[PDB]
């Protein structure tokens, strides 16, 4: 199977500089082009630029030329895309994807990129309790608010798992403080609210922290 | 650069039911190297169809394309499912490869009212000399709705923020979490805390609330 596998999540200061790379396997490397693909949160997808890497033949978008360099060692089969000097709105999902007379016919999973001012720190998990403002005739709803953390994303789960029926996870707001906040929430039998423990298990992976908080009725 | 114009940049419709996606081109494209995209959230993009008309590997019968010179367009028969996502056009003529602005495809159901919950600031946040007021809006249809925060009946403005999940992939609902963030000083001055509520589905607006301390 045609394969492009890319590199980990980074987080970056403007002006700082950044290299990130797609492996491509499962195919002749050098026979197809590899194009870079960006796409601002909430965004629509923007070709950056393709490199042929049998000739290392390199055609950029108008846009993107001296804000990158597009390379490749067809060698070890992989591409690489790198900035000099990042700025906020270098903010992005970064997809690389294999280029022929089909379009682009395979993309990898793709690479975050996060560009602030701003310093990675984990986040405060408070509990959202459930009370009578939280229920609706015998339903209940309870969660967490998981604030003040840099960069995207979090993970959370409930109950280690094994409660997953009605949990919404909602996308986090960007605030002013340029730190991220999430809410995650699920809906219950107020019955059940008695009788079990709830407990949201969030794990901020680029802070390295990992919080179980326990959401108890008060 | 060519660019590409998407038609239309959303389309609510159900299950069973044809979409007809259109993309109009700033230029004549060869029809040998126009392209779709689809993409659902939280996932990379998957190629449909390519030269404007053949079928990618494993793409479905029901989706096909069509086009030539400056017009193209994307047609999906019976819509199931699995193809209420966004879809991009491509052109890859030019040395300059370039997308459509999108169209969001999503499902068309019964309205739904929002369960509205109200959760007040923990003891663990007030101890950090910050107070947080959630409000939830529960299983809502259309993604259409409206927040607003009262603070012993003063509208707040400024100071809080919102999101909204992704159709439910079960029952075809959204929901929403709104934040009202305030000082501990400021949370501890006032009283009542309100989240009103309006949406298509409710004949007026629902006010949950609160009471600092009761
Ligand atoms: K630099």
């Amino acid at each position: 199977e045609v394969q492009l596998v890319q590199s980990g999540a980074e987080v970056k200061k403007p002006g700082e500089s950044l290299k990130i790379s797609c492996k491509g396997s499962g195919y002749i490397f050098t026979n197809y082009w590899i194009a870079w693909v960006r796409q601002m949160p909430g965004k629509g997808l923007e070709s950056m630029g393709i490199i042929y890497p049998g000739d290392s033949d390199i055609r950029y978008s108008p846009s993107f030329q001296g804000q990158v360099t597009i390379s490749a060692d067809k060698s070890i089969t992989t591409a690489y895309l790198q900035w000099s000097s990042l700025k906020a709105s270098d903010t992005a999902m970064y997809y690389c994807a294999r280029h022929d007379i089909e379009g682009f016919d395979y993309w990898g999973r793709g690479t975050l990129v996060t560009v602030s001012s701003a310093s990675t720190k984990g986040p405060s998990v408070f509990p959202l309790a459930p009370s009578s403002k939280s229920t609706s005739g015998g339903t209940a709803a309870l969660g967490c608010l998981v604030k003040d953390y840099f960069p995207e994303p979090v993970t959370v789960s409930w109950n280690s798992g094994a409660l997953t029926s009605g949990v919404h996870t909602f996308p986090a707001v960007l605030q002013s403080s340029g730190l991220y906040s999430l809410s995650s929430v699920v809906t219950v039998p107020s019955s059940s609210l008695g009788t079990q423990t709830y407990i949201c298990n969030v794990n901020h992976k680029p802070s390295n922290t990992k919080v179980d908080k326990r959401v108890e009725p008060k | 650069e060519i660019v590409l114009t998407q038609s239309p940049g959303t389309l609510s419709l159900s299950p069973g039911e044809r979409a007809t996606l259109s993309c109009r081109a700033s230029q004549s494209v060869s029809s040998s190297f126009f392209a779709w995209y689809q993409q659902k959230p939280g996932q990379a993009p998957r190629l449909l169809i390519y030269g404007a008309s053949s079928r990618a590997t494993g793409i479905p019968d029901r989706l096909s394309g069509s086009g030539s010179g400056t017009d193209f367009t994307l047609t999906i028969t019976r819509l199931e499912p699995e193809d209420f996502a966004v879809y991009y056009c491509q052109q890859y003529d030019s040395s300059a490869i370039t997308f459509g602005q999108g169209t969001r495809l999503e499902i068309k159901r019964t309205v739904a009212a929002p369960s509205v919950f109200i959760f007040p600031p923990s003891d663990e946040q007030l101890k950090s000399g910050t107070a947080s007021v959630v409000c939830l809006l529960n299983n809502f249809y259309p993604r259409e709705a409206k927040v607003q925060w009262k603070v012993d009946n003063a509208l707040q403005s400024g100071n809080s923020q919102e999101s909204v999940t992704e159709q439910d992939s079960k029952d075809s609902t959204y929901s929403l979490s709104s934040t009202l963030t305030l000082s501990k000083a400021d949370y501890e001055k006032h009283k009542v805390y309100a989240c009103e509520v309006t949406h298509q589905g409710l004949s007026s607006p629902v006010t949950k609330s609160f009471n600092r301390g009761e």
